[PDB]
RNA sequence: GUACGUGAAAUUGCUGAAAGGGAAGCAUUGGAAAUCAGUCUUAUAGGUCAGCAUCAGUUUUCGGGGGCGGAAAAAGAAUAAGGGAAGGUGGC
RNA sequence: UGCCGAAGUUUCCCUCAGGAUAGCAGAAACUCAGAUCAGUUUUAUGAGGUAAAGCGAAUGAUUAGAGGU
RNA sequence: UCUAGUGGGCCAUUUUUGGUAAGCAGAACUGGCGAUGCGGGAUGAACCGAACGUGAGGUUAAGGUGCCGGAAUGUACGCUCAUCAGACACCAGAAAAGGUGUUAGUUCGAACUAGCCCUGAAAAUGGAUGGCGCUUAAGCGUACUACCCAUACCUCACCGUCUGGGUUAAGAAGCUCAGACGAGUAGGCAGGCGUGGAGGUUUGUGACGAAGCCUUGGGCGUGAGCCUGGGUCGAACAGCCUCUAGUG
RNA sequence: CCAAGACGUUGCAUUCUUCGAUGUCGGCUCUUCCUAUCAUACCGAAUUCGGUAAGCGUUGGAUUGUUCACCCACUAAUAGGGAACGUGAGCUGGGUUUAGACCGUCGUGAGACAGGUUAGUUUUACCCUACUGAUGAAGU
RNA sequence: AUGCCGCGGAGCUAUCAUCUGCCGGAUAACGGCUGAGCCAGAAUCCGUGCCAGAAAGCGACGAUU
């Protein structure tokens, strides 16, 4: 258990209710948390079963006036915080503070982009889901019911990528020349017996 | 017992007010940058609307090679004069104004965009951009340059020299036109070399093109549920009124439905007219632009004693067919259609045979006083 | 000051204070702000709140040593025998 | 504020939206006493015709042959 | 012995009658609700646990521990893929028969027998495992620990009632020790609080301000209520013992 | 479901609320939902029958107060059902409809008739909400 | 209580007059491919198009007594 003033979360690969879960908890816990990568986030079960039920929550609306209906949020950001937020007691005002605590974005803007991103054990779709399980994404879900953003993000996320990508030679390149000045020190010896 | 359908359309409410009078572009055309750099928007005033005759070119029709009559719009259009550009860059979100680029000399027309009182004001709009425009121009440069490297959509700033046309209104119109084809680049370069200057209709319309006209239309004010939504009529018998809807709905749900016809306004609201053809694009200097090949006679488009509440057209205008949304000397946008059509009755040729310039402020009886002089004695 | 003793509540205006995202009011607990009293001040003894120590009562939570019981645990180890087969080791 | 705390059931009534009556209940007492008792068990001993069981037992209903006529 | 209230009942378990059926009518035993809060069943008069004075600490029942929500995103072995899966008794409802579904079993490749899933299955405002969501579950079956918390239980403090033991050295109508217990409608009884008037009493209060009135002030009592500071006011009023009633 | 679609078999009155009052049928008007599909679209089986499918549509008249009904037409077709048996501060008042009156039957009579027949006052929104339009303070 | 009659511009208005109203994607039924995955296929669903613009979503820009 640790504490961080914000916790950026790379929401690739985790599942969306167990992410949500561990998100809604520890913004109760008065933690700011950022989730990034929102287009990543994996549903189990198959595409067409989560098209299904995204469909009968678009039939969901007020029979007078649709406007004061439920606004269904295609993003998969906003699909995300709709988890989280049915997990906060968001009609009072200490679940509802705890709401603007949590950032949920599709991709990684660029004030996060240069920022460590964790990921949750607790809710990867790897150590969680049998292999052979069929599972959808929430960017394809969120594609088909109307979302209408999702080969911008790619582009940009394909440009981030190489971005980073030079970043880590780079950073590479540093600590490799790091790493061969350290051992040259005769202290790395007279701290080999107390482990280090 | 019986079955009716819904009165009215459920796509075009709330029948509020227009929050704008200048009709609002919606959607541009798709870019394709295999096409030349071209403007795809154009913005004119409602002069007034006539009938002309036309020999039908379509095959197989029960009147091909025959004379038909149809009402066509005439619509003011003096050039626009670029002054400035703007950038837009995709993003997660949307487009995303990047920057804007203006001119560095804008016209006393369109700096009265900017003031609700100019008469009072100190008329010193833009009054520092021209200083740094002409002490450095490579800030102006930095901006022009950012706009190639990062913006995908390139959009003119065009104002409408208003005092061309007769009109009271001194207020230029001012509005963004999307430029499609060739690259960023080409349509950076292409605003840059364009401020202010004016491009003319003749480059943008074709004579035939099917185009959308967009503007707000005629405001009828606040009326009933027989006018409003087309309701039948109650009985002569009803007690405390028929022109309205009997019933507003059932027990449950226990509230009046958004679906119900009401009273309200109907009228001045934002309508996009489709396909739209060009019948003739008319030069104002010309002074046979409403002569045809097969009258000679020649003459102007404007009728005897002048447009009704609009006067005498002397600039480009437009003649559209069938008829358009607002009133006359309303500001129209005509844009270029976004669908593809090869329908024959688009692609046929217009050639109009006679064009009626008689007055419309009554029963006009001569097309021109000529003419008139010849009958009366 | 005759619209006259006292001049309540409903209701109302002004001022000051605070609250208010589709009711309000209420209970418990504390914060914040406001406000206030006891108490001491004195006659070795005494005012308010704290920290540790040694005890008592209640309870909770970790650990050690020992006795007894069982098929006087079952197993296992080391070391002597007999027999056995394999899902067969070396040798074929 | 403190202590105790119900009934919708019996019988009769031109009774069935009500009374009287017995029960439940409250106060006030009086006696009795290791007694006289218990919504309990045990030991001893009675009583009953329900569940089941039966139709090659009475009665009642019903299946099938074989024998003796 | 005298008297009140009641003499419309209702629900659940099991047994059962009339009825095509019923949140139907009528009975028998017991427990509940009415009269009864509290923890759990999302919610609910009678379901499950447990019955209640004011509090502190500890520990539990029924039920639970992904988030909302206090408490293991625990351990072990399995089953299930569902184009609108499943999710805890009462309970919010479903069947025969089926499956080139799958996991097992039984008997001679075959017939089967069993679980889960699917089909059968078919409505009207948008919508309910309580919601979010959940798929080597946060589903289903079984075992196993740890943990969460009721007004229940346990130790303690205090309040009251009742009960028993002391008290000629202590308003003896007093003092003192000890134990048990505490729900309550209709109803009963006891002791108190407050209002108007009468007898007695207080060397009683008062124009140097009685009574009354207002008060983001202070104190007392479990409470009814009482006392008091500040302001306003202007001629009377109260405590104690008893009497009385057009007394809240 | 079963094999000779028969035979079987399995499924999709009560009096609890209201009598210090919930305006009582039909039509007209207007909206919306369901599918158990009349037409249209898409395939599949020999002008005839099914599957997905509720997107859109589903009429004009004669009689009758009628919901059902029945007729003459048209139409691609003239499917069915819910909405407090949708809809009276929305309408009309034809059915129902107290008092007037007539007839038939019944009654000694006053009267009765779930038989017929004519005439017979249909109140109120300015409140809250919802809906329909119209302004509008304030972050920046 | 617009005396009446003919015509009557302007405005309003008439399916009594005129103009205008389309292509993308995933699919269900169902047919295939290889041996799940992918392809084909409806007036269906979802978007382009169209209307509103969050009065407590936002950006660029102009001038700044």
């Amino acid at each position: 258990s640790e504490f961080q003033k914000v916790v950026v979360i790379d929401a690739k690969g985790h599942l969306l209710g167990r992410l949500a879960s561990v998100v809604a908890k520890q913004l109760l816990g008065g933690q700011k948390v950022v989730v990034v990568r929102c287009e990543e986030l994996n549903i189990s079960g198959h595409f067409f079963r989560n098209k299904l039920k995204y469909l009968a929550y678009l039939r969901k609306a007020c029979r007078y006036n649709p406007s004061r209906g439920a606004f269904h949020f295609r993003a998969p950001s906003r699909i995300f915080q709709k988890a989280v937020r049915g997990m906060l007691p968001h009609k009072t005002a200490r679940g509802q503070a705890a709401l603007e605590h949590l950032q949920a974005v599709e991709g990684i803007p660029p004030p996060f982009d240069k920022q460590k991103r964790v990921v949750v054990p607790a809710a990867l779709r790897v150590l969680r889901l049998k292999p052979g399980r069929k599972y959808c994404t929430v960017g394809r879900l969120s594609s088909e019911v109307g979302w209408k953003y999702n080969d911008i993000v790619a582009k940009l996320e394909e440009r981030r990528k190489v971005k980073s990508a030079a970043f880590y030679q780079a950073k590479l390149a540093k600590q490799k020349k790091i790493a061969s000045a350290k051992e040259a020190s005769p202290v790395n010896q007279k701290l080999s017996q107390f482990g280090y | 017992k019986f079955e009716q359908p819904r009165h009215g359309s459920l796509g075009f409410l709330p029948r509020k007010r227009a929050s704008r009078q200048r009709g609002k572009v919606k959607a541009f055309p798709k870019d394709d940058a295999s096409k030349p750099v071209h403007l795809t928007a154009f913005l004119g005033y409602k002069a007034g609307m006539t009938h002309i005759v036309r020999d039908l070119d379509r095959p197989g029709s029960k009147m091909h090679k025959r004379e038909i009559l149809e009402a066509v719009t005439v619509i003011e259009t003096p050039p626009m004069v670029v002054v400035g550009v703007v950038g837009y860059v995709e993003t997660p979100r949307g487009l995303r104004s990047l920057t804007t680029v203006w001119a560095e000399h804008l016209s006393e027309e369109v700096k009265r965009r900017f003031y609700k009182n100019w008469f009072k004001s100190k008329k010193k709009a833009f009054t520092k951009y021209a200083k740094k425009y002409a002490e450095s121009t490579q800030s102006i440069n930095r901006e022009l340059e950012r706009i190639k490297k990062y913006c995908s959509v390139v959009r003119v700033l065009a104002h409408t020299q208003i005092r061309k046309t007769p009109l009271a209104q001194k207020k230029a119109h001012l509005m963004e036109i999307q430029v499609n084809g060739g690259s960023v680049a080409d349509k950076v370069e292409w605003a840059r070399e364009h401020f202010e200057k004016t491009v003319d209709i003749k480059s943008t319309f074709e004579q035939n093109e099917m185009i959308d006209v967009i503007g707000v239309t005629r405001g009828k004010g606040n009326e009933g549920t027989t006018a409003r939504w087309g309701t039948k009529r109650l009985p002569r018998k009803t007690h405390r009124g028929l022109r309205k809807v009997a019933c507003i709905g059932a027990w449950h749900p226990a509230n009046v439905q958004w679906t119900v016809a009401r009273a309200g306004n109907a009228g001045y609201m934002h309508r996009t007219q489709l396909n739209s053809k060009i019948y003739r694009i008319g030069a104002g200097d010309d002074a046979k632009n409403a002569s045809t090949d097969f009258d000679a006679t020649e003459k102007r488009i404007t009728p005897m004693g002048g447009f009704v509440r609009y006067g005498v057209v002397e600039n480009d205008f437009v003649m559209l067919n069938g008829a358009t949304p607002g009133p006359v000397k309303r500001v129209l946008t005509l844009r270029k259609s976004l669908l593809t059509h090869t329908s024959r009755k688009a692609l046929e040729p217009v050639s109009l045979k006679w064009i009626d310039t008689a007055s419309k402020f009554g029963h006009g009886r001569f097309q021109t006083p000529a003419e008139a002089k010849q009958f009366l004695g």
